[PDB]
């Protein structure tokens, strides 16, 4: 397991998940 | 560029490539220096290594072991004094110093010669392949009992056989005790100075076995390894 | 009988010492205090001759001050063009333990020798253009330490058997033999007129010999250790000797005694090569401490230091016109040094 | 000129004592190692003992170990060899040898047949009358 | 042995070396100084030459 | 997963009508500082090695290549951090490709160092040193192959968004060749230590053991032993003690490996120190 590549992939996945969660939180604020 | 200058540059390039090929040949070959007293069996070792292959000033013998070429140089017609020309051998791969183990009276002279070689300023970085030649003669002299080493070396009286000794299974205990006493006498001088920059490789030679050259080859390998270990500061 | 001869020899030596003391009214240092000091000499490297496979043991300049011959202990004798750093020739040697080399004044022959006890002379102007072993000289029972050409037909060679010999190229035989040294002769220096030559040995003595006659003229015992190098003064009336005692000594062929001693507390290593410039004011000496020292011949001070070699200096030479100084070393590099204004 | 003058020797009864003195001139005595070399009749030169410049390291051969004493005086430039409990086999011509180079530990060829840096030596004969 | 012959040859050589016309050391030193001064300007090592005439540029 | 939840979520609804980033920033800061220090030390070492012609040797040539690989790896990491942090742009993919290539070259140059030492101790007996040229092909040519093919696969299979995000098992086209260099070289290291001990056993004394310990320590940064500490570890969540310890170990040691190697093999090298002392003495005497 390469530490650098694993960290890069984890950070990319975290960025995507954070964007999705930010959109969900922005939408639920208006909906709820 | 001038035409004459261009021709000079071309011939210089040709000489450079010839020198590159000569350097490639030279690096593969390893040069060794053979030393020993008159009573030592240097001539027999040279003859064996020449026949098996596996006014004059100096003699060169070329032998190939495992596709590796070694050039052994033996001193020819030279005076007793040797403090000057020995400096020519400051970059040889190894020095094979052959000692007549059966010569008790001249053993001290051999020890002094080995000490001088080991402590030479220009030979401090050159390892020595020590050969305790004529082991059968030493065994016969020990078994005879007419001559005792205690007279020449009183410290042999209190000497004891090392625990790490590996004698021949059918060898008399006195013979191996004496041979290891001689080896330890050489090794004390060897370890007295050097600080690990060069090493001694004592061997017991019968002047007729074919393995001697092979032994030298092995020793050379070790030296080369240690040389690399000295480049990486691992020793 | 032996005791009487020894007593007579001791009396003769005492008489010679008394004569030398009587003729030594004053020293060089006493009267050289009134001359302007040379000062701190600074020199820089102009060329770096590389290509030798092993340590350089000796070198010699040609009469044209352009082509220089160097010998390496890998079995090679390289003739370089100093100005353009090109390799003019690269002669392989049958014996790889060459210790000295000599360039003929005419440049048509190059001599070498070493532990093989054979003086090998090679041509440079062959009909086909390829160099080959022109002649081989044999007869020395010791290692060949130095050799110098007198002409295209005669060569003076000193060997480790405490013997010098004048050989004839055409016949390959010892025309003249010089004996008397007790220690191994390490170097020889030809006089400008080539009629006399000085030779230094390992017995802390130097001897002057007549080329045409063949007997020792003068003997000097100023040094305390083996003399490794010797060089004639440009005027031919003096010479300098370097020894392992870390001290150079200047001897005069007329005063028959040492005139000046060059030494320093910080210097404890041996001296390998010595040479004078055209004027003779500067004495360049190579030492085992990886640097060369240039001393003032009259003031006896460290005028300059040349530190550009990785290993000990083995040989030093000065061109006939004195334009640059060539210094060889065991680090397989030949450094050419010159001054700048 | 390097020269060494030896004194002491002659007929000595077995089991007695003797002293050999060496006077040095023409060189710095304090900067060279000193050795004693004996030549027995019918035999060659052999090393006996040696002492360094400062006397810190002193070594003897096997035949004379524990019997001879070697000392040096730099102020007087004098080398002393005190021999006790002599043997009939110890008769020989004794010479003093100097290291060829200063600040050098290895005496390469001080036992050479025609070594220049040695004295004339003195005869030491151990006989009973 | 050749010890007697060697001693005789050494004595003869010493006799030959003793009968020489030695001169005062001061005169030899003065001659050396004069030779050094006369050729001082002809020594490139002692007096560096300009790079224009120097072939080691 | 990504911001494509908009489509499905809005269609369904119309038919029916901080610790993690802190840890990431801390890791980024620590490895950036370590890699900057390593880059400075390694460029100083490269300048020192190139200054003196005596140091020019095959061993020092391999050391220079390793230092250059480390410097390129650090530069690529910095560029990737700049481009990604603070979108399928060509430069964005190129930065990640260069980062992966330089990482692979660094790993394979550590492997080349190990192989060269092993050849010197076992294979370079009385032979020429032309194999260095082949090592160069192993140093840069081999890493450039399997990465580039991966790029082609990345250009032909998905080619969606930035390449910093995992898209299956294609990353093993690059990781698997690297991991071997982690394992095999490590084995060589052990072998070297063994024969090194043998050499000590052939020269002799308790101090020998002490030397062996030192002989181990300076050997650790060159061979990259620390990787084998966490080489065999599967994917883990961004939380938990295991992941935090693994990151704080791996990033720190990888950042400081170049600095340690530069100190040990260039700054602490006896030949380099002797050359520096000689040059300083010459400069002081001349001035």
């Amino acid at each position: 397991r390469v530490a650098e590549i694993q960290l890069m992939h984890q950070r990319a996945k975290w960025i995507q998940d954070a964007r999705r969660r930010a959109f969900l939180h922005k939408l639920i604020a208006e909906i709820h | 560029l001038s035409a004459e200058d261009k021709a000079a540059v071309e011939r210089s390039k040709m000489i450079e490539k010839q020198l590159q090929k000569d350097k490639q040949v030279y690096r593969a070959t390893h040069r060794l220096l053979l030393l020993g007293a008159d009573n030592s069996g240097k001539s027999t070792i040279v003859k064996q290594m020449r026949i098996y292959h596996v006014t004059s000033g100096i003699f060169e013998t070329k032998f190939q072991v495992d596709k590796v070429n070694f050039h052994m140089f033996d001193v020819g017609a030279q005076r007793d004094e040797r403090r000057k020309w020995i400096q020519c051998f400051n970059d040889v791969t190894a020095i094979i110093f052959v000692v007549d183990s059966s010569d008790y009276n001249r053993l001290q002279e051999a020890l002094n010669d080995f000490k001088s070689i080991w402590n030479n300023r220009w030979l401090r970085t050159i390892s020595v392949i020590l050969f305790l030649n004529k082991q059968d003669l030493l065994a016969e002299k020990v078994l005879a009992g007419k001559s005792k080493i205690e007279d020449y070396f009183p410290e042999f009286a209190r000497y004891t056989t090392p625990e790490d000794a590996t004698p021949e299974p059918g060898e008399d205990p006195r013979v191996t005790r004496a041979k290891y006493f001689i080896r330890d006498e050489f090794l004390r001088i060897s370890t007295a100075s050097g600080d690990g920059r060069h090493y001694c490789y004592p061997h017991f030679t019968c002047s007729v076995d074919t393995e001697n050259a092979r032994r030298i080859f092995n020793d050379c390998r070790d030296i080369i390894q240690r040389m690399h270990l000295r480049q990486y500061e691992l020793l | 009988e032996l005791d009487q001869l020894r007593q007579e020899a001791e009396q003769l030596k005492n008489q010679i010492r008394d004569a030398r003391k009587a003729c030594a009214d004053a020293t060089l240092s006493q009267i050289t205090n009134n001359i302007d000091p040379v000062g701190r000499i600074q020199m820089r490297t102009r060329r770096t001759l590389r290509g030798h496979l092993a340590k350089i043991y000796a070198m010699h300049w040609g009469t044209d001050s352009r082509l220089l011959v160097s010998a390496s202990q890998d079995g090679k004798l390289i003739i370089w063009d100093s100005y353009t750093t090109n390799k003019v020739h690269a002669i392989p040697l049958r014996s790889s333990w060459v210790m000295t080399c000599a360039y003929a004044p005419s440049g048509n022959y190059v001599a070498c020798g070493g532990l093989d006890n054979i003086c090998s002379i090679y041509n440079l102007k062959t009909r086909e253009g390829n160099v080959r072993v022109s002649r081989e000289l044999a007869g020395h029972t010791g290692y060949l330490s130095c050799c110098r050409f007198l002409d295209d037909n005669q060569i003076v060679t000193s060997s480790g058997d405490t013997t010098c010999a004048l050989w004839d190229i055409e016949t390959g035989q010892q025309t003249t033999t010089f004996t008397g040294h007790t220690g191994d002769v390490m170097s020889l220096s030809l006089a400008p007129d080539t009629r006399l030559f000085v030779s230094g040995a390992c017995d802390a003595s130097a001897k002057l010999w007549d080329v045409r006659e063949g007997m020792c003229r003068q003997t000097f015992t100023g040094h305390e250790s083996d003399i490794n190098a010797i060089c004639f003064f440009p005027n031919g009336n003096a010479f300098a000797t370097g020894s392992d005692d870390a001290t150079c000594r200047l001897f005069d062929l007329r005063a028959d005694q040492e005139l000046m001693t060059y030494s320093h507390d910080n210097i404890i290593c041996g001296i390998t090569s010595v040479s004078f410039s055209k004027s003779g004011r500067l004495l360049l000496a190579g030492y085992d401490d990886f640097n060369c020292n240039v001393w003032d011949a009259l003031k006896a001070d460290r005028a300059g230091v040349l530190a550009g070699h990785d290993n000990r200096v083995s040989c030093l030479g000065v061109t006939d016109d004195g334009m640059a100084v060539a210094t060889g070393s065991w680090d397989s590099f030949l450094k050419i040094w010159n001054g700048s204004s | 000129q390097v020269q060494l003058q030896e004194s002491g020797g002659g007929l000595v009864q077995p089991g007695g004592s003797l002293r050999l003195s060496c006077a040095a001139s023409g060189f710095t005595f304090s900067n060279y190692k000193m050795n004693w070399v004996r030549q027995a009749p019918g035999k060659g030169l052999e090393w006996v003992s040696d002492i360094s410049q400062s006397g810190a390291s002193i070594s003897y051969t096997g035949s004379v170990k524990g019997r001879f004493t070697i000392s040096r005086d730099n102020a007087k430039n004098t080398l002393y060899l005190q021999m006790n409990s002599l043997k009939p086999e110890d008769t020989a011509v004794y010479y003093c040898a100097r290291c060829p180079a200063p600040f050098t530990r290895d005496c390469f060829d001080v036992t050479s047949t025609t070594y220049a840096y040695r004295g004339q030596g003195t005869q030491v004969t151990v006989s009973s009358h | 042995t050749a010890s007697i012959a060697q001693a005789r040859k050494l004595v003869e050589q010493l006799k030959m070396e003793a009968n020489i016309d030695r001169i005062k050391v001061s005169k030899a030193a003065a001659d050396l100084m004069a030779y050094c001064e006369a050729h001082a300007k002809e020594d490139p090592l002692l007096t560096p030459v300009p790079a224009s005439e120097n072939p080691f540029r | 997963v990504m911001t494509k939840e908009e489509q499905i979520f809005l269609l369904h609804r119309a038919q029916a009508q901080t610790r993690e980033r802190e840890v990431f920033d801390r890791l980024g800061m620590i490895y950036t500082v370590g890699y900057s220090v390593s880059l400075a030390s390694l460029t100083v070492a490269v300048l020192i090695l190139a200054y003196f012609r005596r140091l020019h040797c095959t061993r020092n040539y391999i050391h220079m290549h390793l230092f250059l690989s480390f410097m390129l790896r650090a530069v690529s990491i910095f560029v990737k951090d700049a481009v990604l942090y603070s979108a399928g742009y060509a430069g964005c993919r190129v930065a990640v490709t260069f980062f992966l290539y330089f990482l692979a070259t660094n790993y394979y140059w550590i492997l080349v160092e190990g192989l060269y030492l092993h050849s010197l101790i076992f294979m370079a007996f009385f032979s020429e040193k032309k194999y260095l040229w082949g090592f160069t092909v192993f140093g840069w040519g081999l890493p450039a192959v399997f990465v580039a093919v991966w790029v082609s696969v990345r250009a032909t299979l998905a080619n969606t968004g930035c390449w910093d995000l995992s898209s299956g098992n294609k990353k093993w086209i690059i990781q698997v060749p690297i991991l071997a260099s982690i394992v095999l070289n490590f084995i060589l290291f052990i072998n070297i230590v063994r024969v090194l001990a043998t050499k000590l056993r052939e020269t002799n004394t308790r101090q020998q053991y002490r030397k062996l310990l030192k002989s181990t320590l300076v050997l650790m940064p060159l061979f990259g032993v620390h990787y084998i500490v966490f080489m065999a570890t599967p994917y883990t969540e961004v939380s938990g003690t295991l992941w935090q310890v693994q990151m704080h170990y791996e990033m720190l040691f990888n950042s400081f490996q170049g600095f340690f190697v530069a100190i040990i093999y260039c700054f602490c090298n006896g030949e380099v120190q002797a050359e520096i002392k000689k040059s300083w003495s010459r400069w002081t005497l001349a001035l």
